[PDB]
DNA sequence: ATCGGATGTATATATCTGACACGTGCCTGGAGACTAGGGAGTAATCCCCTTGGCGGTTAAAACGCGGGGGACAGCGCGTACGTGCGTTTAAGCGGTGCTAGAGCTGTCTACGACCAATTGAGCGGCCTCGGCACCGGGATTCTCGA
DNA sequence: TCGAGAATCCCGGTGCCGAGGCCGCTCAATTGGTCGTAGACAGCTCTAGCACCGCTTAAACGCACGTACGCGCTGTCCCCCGCGTTTTAACCGCCAAGGGGATTACTCCCTAGTCTCCAGGCACGTGTCAGATATATACATCCGAT
């Protein structure tokens, strides 16, 4: 069939050969009338192949049509700018903003069919579902596919109601927790083909009798390209675990929690995690009032006490830092710390407004990049955004799900890095953090050691 | 496991009273609560009547007396009418 | 000049529209936090069912609405229209709960 | 110092002035003296204290650790305010 | 022989056998006469019928065809017999009766 | 002559200090019998039964007058009036 | 004619105005509106009707013909007004 | 062997055996534990002691050596906790608590 | 026929509390009826608790819980202390 | 011993021989230290023997002393006047009147011991008991002894508390209902001697084995003189029973009562008695309002309808009438009837004040006796008073106890009558009145046919 | 503001007196011993439902300001009610007669419990469709300045 | 006064979801005998409620007077309502972990049922003392002339 030998003429820029192979894969799927998962690793231009394939469907098979692209909120500007850079000839816009503006946009453009590509976030989709359900979509494109890993999630349900000629999924981390997630994704891709949960489960029941069958069943539905066997031009990542103890305040509060010491303690896990991260997250442990930010912050927190030394050092080495955390409040603590330390942060979080997010990213990726450290959270700003300017990623606290950390560390070690990436994960000795690290390791091995080793 | 309630019986009564209306789930929970409440009131009063009179048996006449004591005004007369009607018909067959 | 209602009209409109409806009137999250804080003083570290908290809110609003009806009648009896703490106190005194 | 934003200074204050006004309006009240809100909060707190005490007693007796709808219903019925629609 | 339900024999729609069991396991008395269940079943059936017709009328006046707690509350609180019977009962989602004191109405 | 009110306080003190019944036995008994005739003709009574009725009735009326006085004072008065009685009964929930 | 001297024109009027004043004085009342006595008589009569109805119900359930102190006591306890000092 | 009353073993004055019989003959539950009568008798004895002590004090304040319903009423209505316990209870020949509203008293 | 009351026991308690005071007969009847009233309250509450928890036995735990529910304030704690003391001593002997 | 042959010198007037015998009997009892019952028949001067015996105890044994004479209220003036007529030398007064006057009299005379004879009614005795109990009485004299026939009667109890040297009883009708009354009286007379109820009962258990023993036991304790064997000079009474039916109103109301026809009917006996006497005693049966007294009264009452004929007739014969009744209201009806009939009544009843009673009796016994008919009641004015002026006694309605009728009919047929006495008892045919008449006859035969036949 | 004199009230005293505390005989109900059985405590399992925090959205709450109308004080004016006096009438206690009615006793006997077998009715599970909730759009109505 | 004008009501249209209808268990209700005891019945007896009257006496009833209290009117002011702006905290959905509730199986120990004594509680006399009454006396107090 149409094998699409060389780089597209209509697509600007030159794409590397494996990108052409992926585009060919997509075209094959489109003609065969099957939909698959572009599960390529983090960092490679998955957006670029997607745009190329849309350019195919517009300029070869001549179907501009309605195109729906769903993505995390932070990456909507990224998609818009990229589609305006590679094929600046398609009608594309972001369906975001106030509900008044959203309804206005619907009435003008969405109901006027004056569009080709629509970019929307999950919340808008689940919100603006009635008008979108009135369009016979050709392709529905979901970035960050592991978001629908639960089939009862109302995003999953709503997506299972749109009129779609065909579907297509992107995710850098396809397998998250167990097998059932894959069935969840595929039931969205090919509902008729699978339509079976227990049959899928018992066809394998979690040697060679299964894992080989595992590969065989999904060989045509998935495509992965590891960065080691495909790019290689990239210096590899350097990870590190900085084992630390606890300070006096930390130790005291840790026991106080342990022997149950009028405040509500129901999930002991999160209380211990707060303790290990920073005891000031507990109310009142900070001396005062008056509340002053001079220096009592750093020394009574083993995490931050080590952090100050390491950050200052790297400042003399003159590199750039990314800080990921699980908690917005700890992020506030860190921000106050830099305010004391006279650094130039560029904090992003789940409460940050859209254009503020755009402005922050553009600030940190500026030429000469006035900013030093950039404050993040693993969920909100830990997907898709392209902070290649920095070179040192610091995971303040580990996550219960390793792939959420893989995405975070790969937000800097992606194409066009041209540096050495050093990832400094902080752990606390003799604490639950060790346990969460262990469980994350088992969940991650259940993944890498089995499914995607050949890929 | 299995929870028993008066749902189907209240539904039958409704389909005899208004053969064309419906009742939502919260409302039928409310009817279930009402039925259990009034049942327990009548039964408790009948029990203590039998205790006062040193009987050891709950009979239709204690049920009748407890009904007259609980239900007010016009309710009591019609309720007793309906109950005597039912027991008469029952003992005929 | 801008349009303004008399100081007593919007009150009547609110009365009509709130006696017409059936939903809850206190915000669910603040009520839940209050319940948990109170309940902590009898036994520490209790769990609640969502239906338990909802039952408590139903009963609480019912009680307060009845109390405000009694307060209003007392205030009218005193030949006012503004209800006051003395009216609440009298109403609860007559009901034998203070 | 962004870590020191604020606290809602109590949970009883979460029963806001507008919410009390809505309860009063449902009751049928037209004007509300400005001091009504404070003893309204007091009254509500007392009522909740009684009912929750009773329900926690029931839960302790059953050797459970979760208060349930049925425990609350029993507490109300015991205090003399039967509640229909929860079991 | 062929079983006939006591509810059938008395021509009832409430379960005589179930009511009899509830009486007997409720610790109300040492013994239970045979007509007590029939009488009690008939009485509960009657009371339910009354509240139901009232609530159905209340719904119909709202151009609606499913009963809801609002309708139940209106039905109960609008007549004196049932209001007196359920004088100390809270009905969830019931609302209140529309009522404004006359002195508050504008002159 | 005493000024109006002094004897009222004096008799308040006397009657709150005492304990006996305040309605006459025969009037109350006749009233009870007449009321009872409307539920079942030809009833007999026990003297203790009529005394029980009188105890309960007097207690009830004393409580009602206490609440009535509270209402009248609330309305900024000292004279109790039928509207005060009606308000007390309505709030108590006897209407 | 000495036959037609007089009747008390009711029994409810046997609850004399002085007696009602005395009950009010025990209740703590100082000054009494002249209209009070009729409402007091009405209130009392209603109260008695409720209690006596219940007591007679108890009596004739027991198949007796004499209203007893215990019938009255149960009637009051039913009403929600327990009475101490008459048996039970 | 010589007999010992359950009341004596528990060192009470209220009778455990009678309370046990009343529990079992009152249709409260199918079976009655062994310590229920003891525990209940202890509680009733305590409450009676409390009321009696208060009423005896009230009598002694009147230079009286016999409790009468008036003294019982005074004790109960002046102890706020017992008053809460017996809120809905009428004591024959009890009288009322001396109470005059402040507004009435002369200036 | 024989009628049983709490007279002799109430008298014993009185002679332990006030060793030199008497009680007239009307007050004695009042105390007898008070004792019966509170007994019936506690027993009924224990019965309902045992029914709720699907048990078929009234034990010191149910009586204790019913006392907590009925008696308010300091009376609850004092009464429970008295009762547990008595049951402890009873079991020890 | 002192046999007291002839008429007392100190006593005025001449007393007939059997009176001397009775006085001798009393003196014998006094010396023997036993007390007995002067049970002489109605009409003979029992008062006269009593006064004579007191004159004995004052002028022979020289003991003025305290003397207490208890009597029905109506006869107190009679006793006072008689003691002032026969022996006008003794300190005697009536302890009667308002409680203020009574206390005044006590303080002046009773506590001053300035008295010899005290006359009091039953109610005063039971009322004024504390001051009277402080006198060591010599003789306590009870007229109309059958008044204490019940030993639980508080009069009986109180009399059993006075300090009495000796007792003495008078009654014209000693045996009323059964045997126990005699034991009741004798236990007052000789408490130590008898002191036994069941022993008295079973010593006889109610032929000859008993009635002879009955006579023997009481021979010294009793003295009776029938008028036939002693007076031999009085005209004998003429009794008559005027059987009547019922009028329309009477018949109607009689059924209405029979089949239970919102008014209270508990003792059917008294309701029927009211019906038979006069239906107007029922409220509302009288036509009206307006209420007029012209003639509808007489014809619709068979009793009164017969009465009018008989009374009018006897008016032309020109005799005088006594009317006894059981009910004060029926007495009012009769009074209104005479008001219509323009007769001159002199009504007496239980509500009539003392001096009004005296004035009424003196009016009816006046010379030329302006009054025609005299209205009575069997209980109040049916004892002791001396209406010898009249000659026709009419018993409107029979009594449950015959002796109450014997006293009533004997209030006119007593000494110094000098006429023929005609007693007209009215009965209603086919009514309960027949039954009460029958029971009274059995009670009366149980008396006359057994006990006092020899006396 | 302060005495003077009534006037009600509290107190001490002697006297019944009647209600209470005590002593006796009986029976009936509680304690002891023993057996048998079933309720509940215990341990294991698992799964489900609670808890905590974050992410995004957005509607309600908090603050502030202008102004009018509702509460409160003050004053005058009937007017209704408290206080005091003389009469009699109705209540209270007792005495009588009486008889219906309520409570005890002994006998069956009809009815309700107990048990075993079987079946059908009711519960939980699984489907669709119609009743209702937005929702825009015009009509009507009522309010506030004229 | 009548002309804006904001709120409210219908009202047709759309979708949406919660109601209604159908399909397998399983367990609990019905049938059929068999017992045994709760109560219904008849008879007896004695007691206590009913009705009236007699007699006493204290409270209720009618009347007059004057005062202080409730009620209406006026004025002031201030406090609460109505309205606009901003932001923040509620709401709902995600996402993990894991505590805790609910079932099942085992068995044991605690309660019931029975029979046998016996002693404690009840009914019934009986002496007696705490208290209510009456009397006199002292005292606090209130309302009217200086
Ligand atoms: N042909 C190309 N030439 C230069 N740069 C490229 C090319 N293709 C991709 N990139 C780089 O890819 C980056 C954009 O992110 P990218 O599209 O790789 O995200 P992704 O891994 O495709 O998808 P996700 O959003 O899931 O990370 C840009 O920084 C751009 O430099
Ligand atoms: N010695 C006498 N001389 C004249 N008349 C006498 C004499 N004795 C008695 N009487 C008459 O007795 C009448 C007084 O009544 P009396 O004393 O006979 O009543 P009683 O029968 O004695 O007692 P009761 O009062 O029970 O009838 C007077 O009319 C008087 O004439
Ligand atoms: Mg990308
Ligand atoms: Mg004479």
């Amino acid at each position: 069939e149409f094998q699409f030998r060389e780089s597209p003429a209509y697509v600007n820029g030159q794409l590397r050969p494996y990108q052409i192979q992926g585009v060919n894969w997509l075209v094959s799927l489109h003609k065969n009338k099957i939909a698959g998962i572009l599960a390529d690793e983090m960092g490679l231009g998955k957006t670029l192949q997607t745009i190329s394939f849309l350019g195919y469907l517009r300029y070869i098979e001549k179907i501009p049509g309605p195109f729906l692209v769903i993505a995390p909120k932070s990456t909507l500007n990224n998609w818009l700018r990229e589609i305006n850079r590679w094929t600046p000839d398609v009608n594309a816009f972001i369906l975001q903003g106030d509900k008044e503006e959203r309804a206005e946009l619907i009435q003008k453009k969405l109901l006027g069919c004056d569009f080709d590509v629509v970019i929307a976030s999950y919340e808008i989709i689940i919100r603006e579902k009635s008008p979108l359900k009135k369009i016979n979509w050709e392709y529905i494109i979901i970035d960050e596919a592991h978001r629908i890993k639960n089939e009862e999630s109302m995003l999953s349900q709503v997506l299972r109601e749109f009129t779609s000629r065909n579907r297509l999924l992107i995710t850098g981390t396809p397998l998250q927790n167990n097998l059932h997630e894959l069935w969840a994704l595929l039931n969205f891709l090919l509902p008729d083909i699978f339509s079976d949960a227990q049959d899928f489960d018992d066809w394998f029941s979690s040697q060679d009798k299964i894992v080989k069958q595992l590969h065989t069943v999904l060989q045509p539905f998935l495509l992965r390209r590891i960065k080691s066997d495909v790019e290689t031009s990239l210096l590899p990542k350097k990870e590190l675990n900085l084992y630390v103890g606890m300070s006096s305040m930390q130790k005291k509060w840790y026991k106080k929690i342990l022997e149950k010491d009028k405040t509500r303690l129901l999930n002991i896990m999160m209380q211990l995690r707060k303790c290990c991260n920073h005891p000031y997250l507990f109310d009142g442990a900070e001396p005062g009032p008056p509340y002053t930010t001079d220096e009592h912050l750093v020394y009574n927190a083993a995490k931050l006490q080590v952090l100050d030394k390491l950050l200052k050092k790297l400042k003399e080495e003159g590199s750039r830092v990314l800080i990921f955390s699980q908690m917005s409040r700890l992020l506030d603590i860190l921000e106050d710390y830099c305010y004391f330390r006279n650094y130039e942060y560029c904090r992003i979080d789940g409460s940050t407004a859209h254009e503020d997010r755009i402005q922050a990213i553009d600030d940190y990726n500026a030429p000469d990049s006035k900013k030093f450290v950039f404050l993040l959270t693993t969920r909100a700003g830990g997907l898709g955004i392209n902070l290649t300017s920095a070179d040192v990623v610091v995971l303040y606290d580990s996550d219960w799900n390793p792939q959420a950390d893989l995405q975070a560390m790969d937000r800097a070690h992606r194409i066009g890095q041209k540096k050495q990436v050093k990832v400094f994960r902080l752990v606390t000795d003799n604490s639950v953090e060790e346990k969460i690290l262990e469980r994350a390791t088992q969940k991650l091995r259940l993944d890498q050691l089995v499914i995607q080793q050949n890929r | 496991t299995r929870k028993e309630s008066y749902a189907i019986y209240v539904y039958k009564v409704l389909k005899q009273v208004h053969p064309d209306t419906g009742i939502s789930s919260k409302a039928m929970s409310i009817m279930n609560s009402f039925v259990n409440d009034v049942f327990e009131r009548i039964a408790g009063e009948a029990s203590r009547l039998a205790h006062y009179n040193k009987r050891s048996t709950i009979t239709s006449r204690e049920i009748q007396t407890a009904v007259r004591l609980l239900l007010p005004g016009e309710l009591a007369k019609h309720a007793v009418s309906e109950g005597t009607k039912a027991v008469t018909k029952y003992t005929s067959a | 000049k801008p349009h303004r209602y008399r100081p007593g009209t919007v009150a009547l409109r609110e009365i009509r529209r709130y006696q017409k409806s059936t939903e809850l009137l206190i915000r669910k999250l603040p009520f839940q936090r209050l319940v948990r804080e109170i309940a902590q003083d009898f036994k520490t570290d209790l769990r609640f069912q969502s239906s338990a908290v909802m039952a408590l809110q139903e009963a609480s609003e019912a009680y307060l609405v009845a109390l405000f009806e009694d307060t209003n009648l007392c205030a009218i009896h005193a030949k006012r229209v503004t209800i006051m703490p003395k009216d609440i106190q009298l109403a609860r005194r007559i009901r034998g709960e203070r | 110092a962004k870590r020191h934003r604020k606290v809602l200074r109590d949970n009883i204050q979460g029963i806001t002035k507008p919410a009390i006004r809505r309860l009063a309006r449902r009751g049928g009240v037209k004007r509300i003296s400005g001091l009504i809100y404070e003893e309204t909060r007091g009254v509500l707190k007392v009522f909740l204290e009684n009912v929750i005490r009773d329900a926690v007693t029931y839960t302790e007796h059953a050797k459970r650790k979760t208060v349930t709808a049925m425990d609350v219903v029993y507490a109300l019925k015991r205090q003399g305010r039967t509640l229909y629609g929860f079991g | 022989a062929k079983a006939k339900t006591r509810s059938s024999r008395a021509g009832l729609q409430f379960p005589v056998g179930r009511v009899h069991r509830l009486l007997r396991k409720g610790n109300y008395a040492e013994r239970v006469g045979a007509g007590a269940p029939v009488y009690l079943a008939a009485v509960l059936e009657y009371l339910t019928a009354e509240i139901l017709e009232l609530a159905g009328n209340a719904a119909r006046d709202n151009k609606k065809t499913r009963i809801i707690p609002r309708h139940l509350q209106l039905a109960v609180r609008n007549d004196e017999e049932l209001n007196k019977l359920l004088g100390r009962v809270t009905i969830a989602q019931g609302g209140v009766l529309p009522n404004i004191q006359s002195v508050l109405l504008p002159k």
